[PDB]
């Protein structure tokens, strides 16, 4: 979605 | 006139309890006797170090201070090492980045670890060496909170990062807060992928349509892909491209780009985001399809371009304009807050839906944060130069230099670069 | 009707496309030179190995034992290429489980290892040990397709397990294909917790309010917890638990028995299910909370219940009468496929829902096909004795005995129990 998946 | 509480904001913590976990985590003071009479020693103690007057209270002058960011390592001895004052028994270090942070693409984070360890070679025999398989003198790494040490995190700002000393096991190793806006310094950083710049970074702010955007933008386009201008005037240069982001595309694998597929199962396990599971090197990667096992189609995502940072709307883009109590806002602002924290509203109007996130701020450069950190892994602890790299809170310097003080006191430890001829 | 393509369901193989991979895997016929006279006289040595006519062709007789559940190990030896003909160098071996099924709870899982090991040590003078950390000589672990070592399982059904003869490095290795309803051999088990019958196994089916149950329901329930009876008939005996999932309950932990949040962060990575990443002891466990290293809150998931299997439904129950394909369905079909699977949608409409799920069978149970891996773990290989223990086609037998060709064989390596 654009956001994104969250987590890094 | 209105400074409001937002539907979702972390809470901030009392001048008290900062100042509890403050003197406890940077000075020692009992992490459960530290009340009033065993502080007011250790707060003076504090207070001393920094410029600050040795009252011993909560005086603004010291809260202010200990609310500004800044390093995870103490600024006190352990009580005295007896059995140390660390030293690398070599002049030749290895390390080794564990994992990264999706703010930064790989190489700029390779890099920038690179330049952070060049700082010392230069005034030092020290000499670095990146290595890619088992372990390291110096282990690099990401991490959030309790991270495995026992030494955890705090959130966003508060903690940036922290290094131990030189040694064996975690000796060396250098941990950086993975819930930090990691840039270079001034602002989001996103290196483009395709486009008519690939490789360049997005330049915010970017002037488009007589607009100024100041994060990746799906403007003028239906396929909903984020862009973005690689200079400043998009009208004169005609520079561009596409900002990473796993939801809309991968790079590497064999998905040929198709965007990450969330949640995918791999093994007994359903990742909703991408993982560096299975993996060594660091690099996220996910699976394109909705069971990787089945059918073993992946991506990579290297990157992640930040819409909008905390808040509520999990990222959600900022949507302008937006009403915000009456008034129309066409850009993030400091409305209905009081610290100084930019935001704006996820959606049309806030009033009506009431989703918001904080702006990407300035964030911390790695550089000048990572290049502290080492500082420690190779012995060295906070001095109280404010102008040196090694002091205690965060700074953000355009064109670093090291301080004297620092130069004074890798080489005291080092001995200077050798004189040739 | 026709036969459709189910959401998620796997691409299905022909009867050809079958056979060639069967006789590949098993038999050492090469993938893509597996045809004309190699096909003939390979296809002729596995039925003779199964006591089939040795016809040569593809033929109702060996295609049917083909699609039989079986072993993933092959049926055919090479042991002279294949380093020396196997054998743990001494009697004490030791055992150490990285991984369990969601299917069995951590109890019912050890024991049914134990229980399997016990069945080599009662006729050999072997001796077995679990151990909890470090790089044992038998390492038992669970997983799906690709997992780990170039011998890929195949989802539900087909090679149900496999195992590496004794050895060093993978050498004893049993791993068992997570795609399976792991069971106890006489359909799905469910310990369930708490209620007045904590600690007892769900009795499928079960009699309550004049109905059959062969699964866990929270009918009856306001609340939504999944509970059965531990005894058939719920009147006679008042006797029932509470059937455990991640999506009502957890266990142990700091969450208190709170439901798990899917998904929960646990540093760079967002987990939609339990997971083990951390542990080193395959322990599943969730976030209780949509942060995990913010708010440190988790509890641990012991076993899933199931109220049907695989499909997209993700295990919601079966829905009576449903619509399929136009027509009305009471009761689980096959309609749709090549495979004569049962299958149900779980929503009164299918067409437009399009939510499928398996209508869960009689499974494998974990103490014999674990019994069979770890006689390969031992040194053993295939038996043509449809009674042997170390046959390949999977069979059900309640009261399971070691066959004479078993004892014979595990201690012609170890010699009899001293
Ligand atoms: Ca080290
Ligand atoms: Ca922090
Ligand atoms: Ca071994
Ligand atoms: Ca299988
Ligand atoms: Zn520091
Ligand atoms: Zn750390
Ligand atoms: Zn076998
Ligand atoms: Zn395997």
């Amino acid at each position: 979605g654009p956001a994104g998946p969250p987590g890094a | 006139s209105p400074i409001i509480k937002f539907p979702g904001d972390v809470a901030p913590k009392t001048d008290k309890e900062l100042a509890v976990q403050y003197l406890n985590t940077f000075y020692g003071c009992p992490k459960e006797s530290c009340n009033l009479f065993v502080l007011k020693d250790t707060l003076k103690k504090m207070q001393k170090f920094f410029g600050l007057p040795q009252t011993g209270d909560l005086d603004q002058n010291t809260i202010e201070t200990m609310r500004k960011p800044r390093c995870g390592n103490p600024d006190v001895a352990n009580y005295n090492f007896f059995p140390r004052k660390p030293k690398w028994d070599k002049n030749q270090i290895t390390y080794r980045i564990i994992g990264y942070t999706p703010d930064l693409d790989p190489e700029t984070v390779d890099d920038a670890f690179a330049r952070a360890f060049q700082v010392w070679s230069d005034v030092t025999p020290l000499r670095f060496s990146r290595i890619h398989d088992g372990e390291a003198d110096i282990m690099i790494n990401f991490g959030r909170w309790e991270h495995g040490d026992g030494y955890p995190f705090d959130g966003k700002d508060g903690l940036l990062a922290h290094a131990f000393a030189p040694g064996t096991g975690v000796g060396g190793d250098s941990h950086f807060d993975d819930d930090e806006l990691w840039t270079l310094g001034e602002g989001q950083v996103v290196r483009v992928k395709y486009g008519n710049a690939d490789g360049e970074y997005c330049k915010f702010p970017f002037l488009f349509n007589g607009k100024e955007y100041n994060s990746c933008t799906d403007t003028g386009r239906s396929d909903g892909f984020l862009w973005c201008s690689t200079t400043y005037n998009f009208e004169k240069d005609g520079k561009y491209g596409f900002c990473p982001h796993e939801a809309l595309f991968t790079m590497g694998g064999n998905a040929e780009g198709q965007p990450c597929k969330f949640p995918f199962r791999f093994q007994g396990t359903s990742y909703d985001s991408c993982t560096t599971e299975g993996r060594t090197d660091g690099y996220r990667w996910c699976g394109t399809t909705e069971d990787y096992d089945r059918d073993k189609k992946y991506g990579f995502c290297p990157e992640t371009a930040m819409s909008t940072v905390g808040g509520n709307s999990e990222g959600a883009p900022c949507v302008f304009p937006f009403t915000f109590l009456g008034n129309k806002y066409e850009s993030c602002t400091s409305a209905g807050r009081s610290d100084g924290k930019m935001w704006c509203a996820t959606t049309a109007n806030y009033d009506d839906d009431r989703k918001w996130g904080f702006c990407p701020d300035q964030g911390y450069s790695l550089f000048l944060v990572a290049a502290h950190q080492f500082g420690h892994a190779m012995g060295l602890e906070h001095s109280q130069d404010p102008g040196a790299l090694m002091a205690p809170i965060y700074t953000y310097t355009k064109n670093f230099r090291l301080s004297q003080d620092d130069i004074k006191g890798i080489q005291e430890l080092y001995g200077a670069s050798p004189d040739i001829d």
